[PDB]
């Protein structure tokens, strides 16, 4: 009896579309904050000086 | 019949669904971040090349400290690197040669062991004996062991199409993360490590709580199988790599994909996926034996590191973030930075 | 070595242990034999494995040598996602049964048994992974042909074939059929052999086929081949 | 009285052109076998981390180095004559040729009898590898000292010469022992671990057909395979026998010319068979590269 | 884990004796060990040791040329064969199990005892007794000549505690590092040549002397120790 499947299918779907959704223009300028804000803190963007870096 | 009432049902839903997640979208990633500073171009040295395994490379993971690690491979071995002075902590050697994963915890006590043998195996570095045993060996996957991460909790994820957050002081699965129809690949833990998210060969990318064990969320887009899959730093992106040689950047909030990240010149699936410590870089490992390093904000390449001698297999960027591992099947780890 | 500390010079120390413990393994661990036994259902693995929960392995020791056998039966996945783990294996042992006529799948009746077993050689000779690795082609369940072929003619699973309705002159032409997949007739090579359910020269037959596969590689690698 | 001049050439039949030959064909050989070992090298310095394999094939390319760095002086002595040149060197050139034959030879040797050893014991030490190798030129050092010191400036209008000086005795006594040594102790090693490869190939796949694993037209594969394997053995074989034999010959004539007294050694016959010895040179890195 | 030790007793002068140590219980043969004797001055002073795979040994200046170290992995045993004992050769010797990877304790787990009677950084610390009432803060220091702090950023400075009839046993590694199975009411701090060990809420538990020692280099010096 695959009904039982089917139905546990159905109800995942209608689980999963009850989620509200914001805008990408809202997501696309979180990001952009995120990696604007810790610019300062990625070693690997800009590079340390010597004696900074511990694997030289 | 009633089932295919309900399949045309599920169909009204999906398309409900699709039409939901294209009502919200207003623009591209790449035409939001049109006008920011490109990174230009990005080199790395190999500062270190980490010798001593005899066989292929599957699994390696970074100490939360950023300077112990951790890799495995096929010649049954489980090595601990100091990472700074070239040296060697521990050689663990493993029942089971066909590991296939490994994961590092965060407090630095215990590793997880994992592979072709549907049982994974957890080591305690920190005993009394001076040796390294095995601390519990946990079984019930009837599928090969794909990934496994720390969370006393441990989530792993199996051939079998199922996930399974296990509870290291008993023994037994607390919870069983069903849903993936194909062999679930790669798993990803949010920093938060509350919501997790699994991808399977079924090119589909599944969001789980850990506390309700109940799928949140279905990404999809792949044309082909999911091999490496990981977090934005804020926990609020994806980072998907699949056979079709092609990346993507899906978005937790707006239930949507943001970027693909692809050229003409890669023909070859991608391996391994990492971001950099402020987002800003996104690496890949790909088959044809470099590690690309894409500029992820943007959709543009930034750099190539093309010093390996096989398929990179396994990739990792440490907490702090100055430095990238990157193992191969060439049996050389390079500490890049 | 002059601006260590002692716990610095003693923790390299260790690491060179280290080493040597792993450099000693890795070379006791390279002068064994490792075969990888595929097949089908109900092909006769059960008496190639006599004869002589994930992958199983089986150890044999033959002369001074040391075999390892990694049966991948039981393992029901992807097989694309996990076959290149057996990359560098020695050689492939194969098993067909010979009586693979009259019997029809389960799941599909319609379907012949002995072109499944076809497919399963093509896809895993014609493998990218395996371009150099040799194979062990066993023929299985040769007394049940022998008493089959009689009954039931052979020309039901191939409506193309012509020639005599015996054992000896069919069983030439199956190993002709099998042996006609390869696509890379100079790298690789199979070494097809007719075995019974009591017969006790099948370990020496792998014995000889494996050390012919270590001379090729041995004058490979030497630049002399 | 009458002593032997090894590169000095009155040249009174033709002008000039002679020179022109020999130094044309001398750098043509120093450019070819320089870039053919310098790339055989460096890809054998590549693959070092990679094949993990007691090589041993290295020693031979950095020992034909040697015959490619002595080669301008000769070339110098055929362009000028008179041996306008100083008496230091006159010790060392010679002694730097032999040497790097000599090691070149027991290098030859050493990669068959590995070759040997591995294939007819089956795969499935590493310093001593190293000390063998200091070993084989501690001994070429050794067996070539002789002629670093016996050497001697000797004006032949007068002109100036390099050549040997020797006590019949004693000139015998070294040229046989290493003729011997170096010359027919290698051709045996070689030969019989070619032969024992041969052997050893043939033996496995003639007792694969007694338990029947071959198929029609599949025997054809291994007959076709079985034939350019024994080629490629013959052909090491022979260019050993046919490389380093003019030297012998060579060597043996200049002995049998004190007792003979005859014109059997020409001024101008010499420097031939040496530029053909250089050509081994540039000749080894092909055959032992094949990839 | 145990040390068990055997071989003192009374000894003529100008004779010889071998002092036996059995391991059970741990990775014998992946230990370095050390032999630290204790006069009865109460003064611990370092006199050997033997590397892990026994691919380096060290000696006291004092004690070269007459002690032997050498360990036996198989049978798990530890031997210091003593030649031409002199009499200030009296004390009751120690033996310290010790390994080295990066983020060990060095010196953990000591030995028991046995006695034996026959018929350089410098480090100074700050007095022999702290009579101090049990229930308030107690501190010590200590001080070397030059400074401990290595470039790598460690400073090898090690704080120890014997309690009256009992082997010392680790508090603090490396000046701040806190042993496994130790309250934290002790913790160590300071810099450069100052050092300092306070205990918050003193009991019962804590009466003993305390010895501050110097992992540096070669030779190990410990301190004179103060009584509480
Ligand atoms: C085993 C081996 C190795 C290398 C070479 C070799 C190669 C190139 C070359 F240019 C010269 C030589 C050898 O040089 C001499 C040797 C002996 C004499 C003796 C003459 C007398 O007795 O009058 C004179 C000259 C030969 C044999």
């Amino acid at each position: 009896a695959s009904i039982a499947q089917a139905r546990k299918l159905v109800e995942q779907l209608k689980m999963e579309a009850n989620i509200d959704r914001i805008k990408v223009s809202k997501a696309a300028a979180d990001l952009m904050a995120y990696c604007e804000a810790h610019a300062k803190e990625d070693p690997l963007l800009t590079p340390v000086p010597a004696s900074e870096n511990p694997f030289r | 019949s009633e089932l295919d009432q309900l399949r045309q049902e599920a169909e009204q839903l999906k398309n409900q669904i699709r039409d939901a997640r294209k009502a919200c979208a207003d623009a591209t990633l790449s035409q939001i971040t049109n006008n920011i500073d490109p990174v230009g171009r990005i080199q790395m040295r190999t500062r270190r090349t980490l010798r001593g395994h005899l066989a292929k490379i599957y699994a390696m993971h970074w100490g939360t400290d950023s300077r112990l690690l951790v890799s495995a491979s096929q010649d049954g071995k489980l090595i601990i690197w100091d990472s700074y002075t070239t040296n060697k902590v521990h050689a663990i050697p493993l029942r089971s040669s066909w590991v296939m994963t490994c994961a590092y915890a965060p407090s630095g006590n215990y590793v997880a062991c994992g592979g072709l043998d549907n049982i994974c195996s957890i080591y305690n570095l920190k005993t009394r004996e001076g040796n390294v045993r095995v601390s519990r060996e946990l079984a019930g996957h009837t599928g090969y062991l794909s990934c496994c991460r720390f969370l006393n909790q441990i989530v792993t994820s199996s051939g079998d199409t199922t996930c399974a957050l296990w509870d290291i002081e008993t023994g037994q699965q607390t919870t069983t993360f069903t849903g993936h129809t194909g062999d679930v690949m790669s798993l990803s833990l949010a920093p938060d490590t509350r919501l997790f998210v699994s991808g399977a060969c079924d090119a589909s990318a599944k969001l789980w709580d850990v506390r309700e064990g109940m799928c949140r969320q279905t990404f999809t887009g792949h044309e082909s199988d999911i091999n490496a899959i990981c977090f934005f730093p804020n926990g609020n992106a994806f980072a998907t790599g699949s056979d079709d040689a092609t990346c993507r950047l899906f978005d937790l909030r707006a239930d949507q994909e943001l970027m693909t990240y692809s050229h003409d010149n890669i023909i070859c699936g991608i391996t391994s996926v990492s971001f950099s410590k402020s987002g800003r870089l996104l690496l890949a490992g790909y088959d044809d034996f470099n590690c690309n390093v894409w500029d992820a904000l943007k959709a543009d390449r930034a750099g190539v590191l093309a010093g390996h001698d096989n398929r990179v297999s396994c990739l990792g960027v440490t907490d702090d973030g100055m430095a990238v591992a990157t193992g191969s099947w060439d049996s050389f780890l390079k500490i890049w930075n | 070595g002059c601006t260590l500390s002692a716990e610095d010079k003693a923790a390299v120390e260790r690491s060179k242990m280290i080493d040597r413990n792993l450099r000693e393994d890795g070379e006791k661990a390279a002068r064994e034999v490792k075969l990888l036994l595929l097949g089908a259902g109900e092909s006769g693995k059960s008496t190639i494995v006599k004869q002589m929960t994930g992958i199983v392995e089986t150890h044999f020791t033959f002369k001074d040598l040391h075999f390892k056998m990694f049966d991948v039966g039981g393992q029901r996945s992807e097989r694309k996602k996990w076959i290149h783990c057996f990359e560098g294996v020695t050689a492939i042992i194969f098993c067909v049964a010979l009586s693979d006529y009259d019997l029809v799948l389960a799941e599909d009746e319609e379907m012949n048994r002995m072109h499944e077993s076809m497919k399963l050689f093509d896809s895993i000779c014609n493998n990218k992974w395996f371009t150099d690795t040799s194979i062990i082609l066993f023929l299985n369940k040769k007394d049940l042909f022998e008493e089959k072929i009689k009954k039931s003619p052979l020309t039901i699973c191939y409506p193309e074939y012509a020639g005599s309705n015996t054992y000896e002159e069919a069983a030439a032409y199956i190993q002709c059929q099998f042996e006609d997949l390869n696509k890379r007739k100079d790298t690789k090579e199979i070494y097809t052999h007719f075995t019974c359910a009591t017969d006790t020269k099948n370990v020496q037959f792998v014995f000889d086929a494996v050390t012919d596969v270590i001379i090729k590689n041995n004058l490979k690698d030497c630049g002399l081949f | 009285r009458t002593r032997f001049p090894f590169f000095s050439d009155v040249k009174g039949d033709h002008r000039l052109v002679l020179a022109a030959v020999e130094t044309t064909v001398l750098v043509l050989i120093f450019a070819v076998s320089l870039l053919g070992n310098v790339c055989a090298l460096v890809l054998v310095a590549r693959r070092r981390r990679r094949g993990a394999t007691a090589c041993l094939v290295l020693n031979l390319f950095c020992a034909d180095l040697l015959f490619i760095s002595a080669i301008p002086l000769v070339l110098a002595v055929r362009w000028t004559e008179a041996w306008l040149l100083g008496p230091v060197a006159c010790h060392l050139l010679f002694y730097v040729m032999t040497l790097s034959g000599s090691v070149t030879i027991l290098t030859l040797a050493a990669v068959s009898l590995e070759r040997m050893v591995c294939i007819v014991h089956l795969q499935r030490g590493r310093r001593a590898r190293a000390v063998l190798l200091a070993l084989i030129w501690g001994y070429s050092a050794v067996a070539a000292l002789p002629l670093c010191v016996f050497f001697r400036v000797v004006p032949q209008q007068e002109i100036s010469i390099c050549t040997l000086i020797w006590p019949i005795p004693g000139e015998i006594s070294w040229d046989v022992s290493f003729v011997t040594l170096n010359f027919l102790v290698p051709g045996l090693v070689i030969v019989i671990s070619y032969s024992k490869i041969l052997q050893i190939t043939k033996a496995s796949r003639k007792r694969l057909t007694v338990s029947l694993a071959y198929s029609e037209s599949h025997q054809i594969r291994v007959s076709q395979q079985d034939f350019r394997l024994f080629r490629t053995l013959f052909l090491l074989m022979v260019s050993f026998f046919i490389m380093w034999s003019p030297i012998i010959i060579t060597i043996l004539l200049i002995l049998i010319q004190n007792f003979k007294q005859d014109l059997v050694i020409w001024p101008s016959l010499f420097f031939w068979v040496v530029a053909f010895t250089f050509a081994n040179s540039a000749l080894n890195p092909i055959l032992y590269n094949m990839t | 884990v145990q040390l068990v030790e055997s071989g003192g007793g009374l000894v003529q002068p100008g004779g010889s004796r071998k002092l036996s140590c059995s391991a059970s219980g741990f990775a014998f043969s992946s230990f370095g060990m050390h032999w630290v004797r204790q006069a009865p001055e109460k003064g611990l002073e370092w006199v050997a040791y033997i590397s892990s795979g026994s691919g380096t040994i060290y000696y006291a200046d004092t004690v070269k040329g007459r002690f032997t170290i050498s360990r036996d992995d198989p049978k798990n045993t530890l031997f210091l064969q003593m030649t031409s004992l002199r009499s200030e050769d009296t004390a009751m010797y120690y033996c310290v199990r010790s390994i080295y990877y990066y983020g060990s304790s060095p010196f953990d787990f000591w030995g028991q005892g046995t006695t034996l009677t026959v018929s350089d950084i410098v480090m100074t610390q700050a007095t022999s007794s702290v009579p101090v009432t049990p229930g308030e803060s107690v501190s010590i220091s200590c001080r070397s000549s030059k400074s401990l702090l290595h470039s790598n950023g460690n400073t090898y400075l090690y704080w120890f505690l014997q309690r009256p009839g009992q082997s010392p046993q680790l508090l603090i590694y490396r000046m701040s590092n806190l042993a496994s199975g130790v309250p934290d009411r002790f913790s160590g701090s300071g810099s450069g040549t100052a050092f300092t060990l306070t205990i918050s809420r003193l009991e019962a538990e804590d009466v003993g002397v305390y010895y501050c020692m110097q992992h540096l280099e070669y030779p190990l010096t410990f301190g004179a120790g103060t009584k509480l």
